[PDB]
Order: C-alpha cells, then structure tokens, then sequence
RNA sequence: GAGUCAACCCUUUGCUUAUCUUCCCUAUUUAAAUCAGCCGCAUAGGCUG
C-alpha cells in the first residue's frame, strides 16, 4: 500500500487466445499469478494484492474461424511425407494494449526497484505474446483505506473487473445474466504416479481441472467500493474478494 | 544408455514485432498517412485446367485490397526485433543432456550468423513482393541510440561488407550470453504513384470474401510469423541450390513443394549421435545445427 | 453524365451501387487491365478482337 | 518475364528456353497502341466530339 | 512457427394528393493579467565597425 509501480500502454503481440479447450479471448487470471508469484521468487518481494486492466484487444479474423496458424515439420518422423502440406493444428492468435498497476514495499532505495522490475519486464512472456512498446512506470503512494480512492483518481482512464456471484450453477446462468466466464483456479483429482518426463524430479505432480468463476467488466466511477477488484488467495487453491458479496 | 530425449524445448531467441505500413512521401517525410484496406468485388472467368465446357460461365467474388492514396509515392515499413542471449539454457525439459551437446559446441562462429542476419535485415529480404518495381530501396536503423543509414542492394553474390560489421559483431557477442538488444527497422521504399501494396494475408472458413488481409485497428500490417521466417533464411551449407532457404530441421519449404535435407545423411538428429560414437565432422554442420537451435521451439517425439 | 464501376452486395437499400474511393467516381484497375490486353487477332475469324485468357 | 512465382525448375525452363525467338515489337506495339487509341476509356466514349491522349 | 499466385458485374425506370402546433416565466453574487546582446558569478558614467 505504501507504494505502488504503473505501466500503461503496453503493445502485446501475438497472444495465445486458446487459454482451454472451450475458452477464447481474455487471458485467464492464473497466468497473472503465475507471472506475479515468478516475479516474488526473481526481485524478493512478497506480493499480496494483483490488479490489471484491458485497453485494446483485437482477435485476428472475422465472427468465427478466427485464425489458424500453419505448423510445420519439428518432429523426428518425416524425411518421406515431409514435402507437402504440413499438420494444421488450429490455434488463433490475438494483439493487445494492456497495462498493470502493482504494490511493492522495499525501503532500500527507491529507483533500484524500478531498474530491476523493467529489466525483467523487457525479457518476460504474456501467455506466448511478446511485449512491443510500454510507457515509463511510475510510483504512487497511499497510507489507509479512506484515502484510497485518490489512486483511482490517479491512473483513468481504464474498465475493471468486479465479482458478481453464482446462484446455484453456471451452465445456464451464464446465458441468463449474460455476463463472461473466467477461471478462478484449478482443482485437483487425482495425482500422476509417473515421474520421468517432468522439468523437475522433486515436485508432487498432480492433475487439474478448472474452474468458472462470474467476473464482469465496468466503469470504475460505477464501482460504489474499490475493495470488490482486490484478489486475495483463498483454501483450496482459490482465489477471492475482500468485500464479498456485490450489493448496492 | 543415452536414450535420444523426446521432450526438449529452447526460447524464441529473436522476438520480431507487428509490422505497420504508412505512406509518406519522399521529400515530405514529416508528415505520413495511415493505409486503410476497403473492400472491392471483382468478375472473371473461369481458367481451370482441363474444363473446356466450363468456359462460358461468369463468377462474381469479393475481395480486400490495399494501395498508396492518389498522391503519395513512399512506403514505409517500420517494427521492431529483439536479440536476447540464455542460448544452451533449457526452458522445457533436460537438465543433463544439454551440456553434453554444450561440450561438442562453442566452436562454431556466431559472428557468421550475425553477419547473415544483419545482411538479411538491411537488403530487405523480410518484403516479399514490395520490391518488385522500386528504383530506390534504403532503410535506417536506431540501436543504442546510434543510428546507420543503409543503402543496401544486390542480395545475390554476396561480399564482405565492412559498414555492417560493427553491428554484426555487437549482435554476435549479444547472443554468446548476455541481456538483450531492440532494434527499429524503419525500411522506406519508392514504388510509385498509386501502386498495389501487398499486406500479409489470413485464411479463414468459406466467408463473404475471398481474400482477407490483415488488419490493426484500420491499417493493413503484417505477420510477425513472416518476418521471422524472413530472418531465418541463411542456409547456405549444401553443395548446390543457390538462393538459400529457410532453416528448419528436415529443411523443406512446401509454398514450392520441394524436398531438400531428405533422409540422405543431412538432418539434424543424424549428426550429434555421429559425432559422439565416431570422429567429428566438417565445420560447416555445426554452423546449421546451432541455427536451428537458436529459434525456439519444442524438438522431440 | 459518366459511367464508374459497379459493385453487387448483397441485399441492402441500394439497387445500383458506383465503386468510390473516399467519395470520387473511378474505375477498377482490372478492366482497364481487360482493355489493354485486348490484341487476340490470331484466330479462325471474327475482327473486333477479344482479350487474351485460356480458353 | 518467364520464371514462375511458385514452383517450376525444369518445365518453365524448358518453356522459356523454347521460347524468346518471338517478337516483343508486335505486342508492345499493340498494347502501346491500345493504350494511346482510348479504348482503355470504356463507354463514355459514345457521343464523343474530339479526345486526345496525353502520355 | 509463410495462405500463396489470376479476374470487365452490364443494359431499362413519374414518387404524389391534402395539413393551425398553443398558452405561462426574475439568471442571480465575487474578481490585479504581467534589441541573444565583447572582458563583469553585480538594476554605479557606457569609450563599441
């Protein structure tokens, strides 16, 4: 809360919008933690609080069979059929312009920061894009809760994403209210007992499935209370909201 | 005992960018203009082969196109590529294995393939058929905050340069471990007055049209898949067959359909285990096997 | 009174749409294309050529 | 003129070499005449008093 | 990890007959817009091609 480090307009190209097998489009949150939890173990610093914000964002094609990517031979197979009409493979591609608002507290100095979190900025991923031009980040303070609105005051203009709850299940609702899915996490079923083509030999290897989450996207002068948009991880590898449920 | 990995995985060393495409004119490069894409129908025959019968039949089709406005005569091409190091550093898989390729390696000359590389990026190779019909071709690249200004031409009969070789060597010793490196490609060209230009195109399902272009938010751009095949194309290490290609493990382009680097002893897997259980071999297959090594992508199966 | 090219949409308001660019009567650069290569003399018969196409 | 954009080694080579003992005078006398003789300019020509070309 | 080349959309056309828009109204208060020029890190006569 003491600090907070903005970058605005960042230009990502070429991200993977296949995030599963039935959801397209906006990148998933368990990708932004990911990335944030890579970023605690590189710089040191524990982070508590994630917001991001969505600018611009151009899926490649048209209302429906998007973009298909033409894959060629990269296996040890070929060398016969190798001449003609490589596998397909469907899977789209997408731009964007982003930008990220985070909080750091480090007494040190206060530039060095900044050094090393654009350094590993300028050499990261965003879910297979690649960052092309972004803005100088620049440090914000806040003390308590009540002050907090100034920040809002601080980075317009953007949308935000706020929690809204399920009734009983998705499956219609989501055509009902006519809002978005998301994943908010993983859930585990059972563990995989082999461990041999594994990047590591020490790490319990376990299988997932996801899980949707109702998330929706506004104006942040129509947010009453700002504490709806924080992220906070929850028991059994969930994550949730400060203020709960939404109410006028 | 020294079982062939079949997941083993590298990172996309060159990142290039989206690139955009504006009109400018020669004399007033200050002031430059956007090129939107609009869409058009067409009407011609049918020329099919072996359909005599079918002659007599119209066809009405739509289609996109893309040119410079009534008054403009310059098209510039500007984005952006970025060399990083953290070569022989695994991303997905082996812990213990690359080093043993390590160990047969460091050899090679990596000034070579910086050399290629910048010569590729300065002739402007990565403009497939917007040369076609330019008296004037130059380009200006800013790295470092210092600036060249290239003139380059004649991609065939290559010759040493001497102007290209400080960048060349600055991107060599970048890839040998080290952070990163941006470049801005800013290519200015002179094709004419009102002349068809050629944007990167996409394939989708049967639609409404039948030759979609690529667009960014109203302006025709190309794909970053292109110019990163553009700037991989340096295979000149097989007796025969001038004009190199692409590289790419079981090297073969298909827009041609020919088949080069069959199974005739000149692969990629084919080499190392060779190399290990045997004497070692020429200095120029080391050169392609550290190429194909350094664009990422995930090798094994 | 002037003839530009014409486009066939499908159905919508108008009946007889005029290709323009940014609002300017102007012609296709393919049948100015069809009119050059109009020199097919070189057949059994009938003067008055026809372009040049297989079949 | 006589390489093929896409493919072809041995059968546009062979082509191109039966080819070139042709004359380019002729069709560029008649593509150039085309040019110059307004038929390029499709049917607003009708009801014309006087044109002129300037190339 | 490259969607790549080629193309004539043409001919014809009567939009026209009539029409009441109408009553009522407090914009209030405060105001400051101020010839780079030689030796000088100086608002003391100025001998300057």
């Amino acid at each position: 809360m003491r600090k907070f480090i903005i970058v605005k307009n960042v230009k990502v190209d070429g991200i993977n919008a296949k995030s599963s097998d039935i959801t397209v489009g906006m990148p998933p949150a368990t990708t932004f933690c990911g990335l944030g939890e890579t970023m605690s173990i590189k710089t040191g610093i524990v982070v508590k609080a994630v917001s991001y914000g969505s600018v611009k964002f151009e899926v490649r094609g048209s209302r429906f069979n998007t973009s298909v990517t033409k894959f060629a031979w990269q296996d040890r197979g070929n060398g016969g059929k190798a001449n003609n009409n490589s596998p397909i493979q469907p899977k789209p591609l997408a731009d964007g312009v982003f930008t990220l608002c985070f909080e750091v507290e480090w007494e040190d100095c206060a530039e060095v920061l900044v050094d090393k979190v654009t350094n590993f900025i300028n050499t990261a991923r965003i879910a297979g894009g690649t960052i092309a031009s972004f803005n100088k980040p620049f440090v914000k303070v806040a003390k308590d809760a009540e002050e907090l609105a100034s920040v809002k005051n601080a980075m317009m203009p953007c949308y935000v994403v706020v929690d809204c709850g399920v009734e009983v299940n998705i499956f219609e609702d989501a055509v009902n209210r006519k809002l978005q899915p998301m994943v908010n996490g993983y859930k585990k079923l059972e563990k995989i007992v082999d461990n041999k083509h594994m990047r590591d030999k020490f790490t319990p290897a376990y299988l997932a499935t996801p899980t949707y989450t109702m998330i929706g996207y506004k104006m942040v002068s129509n947010v009453d209370n700002f504490d709806q948009a924080l992220w906070q991880y929850g028991e059994n590898t969930k994550v949730k909201t400060i203020g709960g449920i939404y109410n006028d | 005992k020294l079982k062939a990995p079949a997941v083993l995985a590298y990172s996309r060393k060159i990142n290039p960018t989206n690139a955009l495409m504006f009109a400018v004119n020669w004399s007033d490069r200050d002031n430059t203009t956007a090129v939107m894409v609009g869409t058009k129908t067409v009407a011609g025959t049918q020329s099919v082969r072996g359909n005599p019968n079918d002659a007599d039949k119209g066809n009405i089709q739509t289609v996109n196109f893309a040119n410079l406005p009534h008054n403009k005569n310059t098209l510039l091409v500007k984005y952006n590529v970025k060399f990083v190091g953290d070569v022989f550093k695994a991303e997905l898989g082996g812990g213990e294995y690359s080093n043993t390729l390590q160990t047969a390696l460091e050899n090679t000359d990596f000034g070579t393939l910086a050399y290629r590389y910048v010569y590729n990026i300065a002739a402007g190779r990565t403009l497939w058929r917007n040369r076609v019909g330019a008296e004037s071709i130059e380009t200006v690249i800013t790295v470092n905050d210092q600036t060249f200004t290239f003139s380059d031409l004649l991609v065939n009969e290559f010759d040493e340069d001497v102007d290209v070789a400080e960048i060349a060597d600055m991107v060599a010793g970048v890839l040998s471990g080290e952070g990163f490196v941006t470049l801005k490609v800013e290519h200015y060209m002179l094709l004419g007055e009102g002349s068809e230009v050629f944007p990167s195109q996409e394939f989708v399902e049967n639609s409404k049209l039948s030759k979609q272009l690529f667009d960014l938010n109203g302006q025709a751009a190309m794909h970053d898949q292109k110019i990163g095949n553009a700037i991989r194309t340096i295979d000149t290490w097989y007796e025969d067959a001038t004009t190199p290609i692409a590289v790419e493990p079981y090297g073969s382009v298909v827009r041609n359909g020919v088949a080069y680097r069959a199974g005739n002893k000149t692969d990629l897997f084919t080499l190392m285990d060779g190399a290990v259980n045997g004497k070692s071999l020429t200095e120029e297959d080391q050169m392609f096997v550290t190429a194909n090594l350094i664009r990422g992508g995930v090798f094994g199966g």
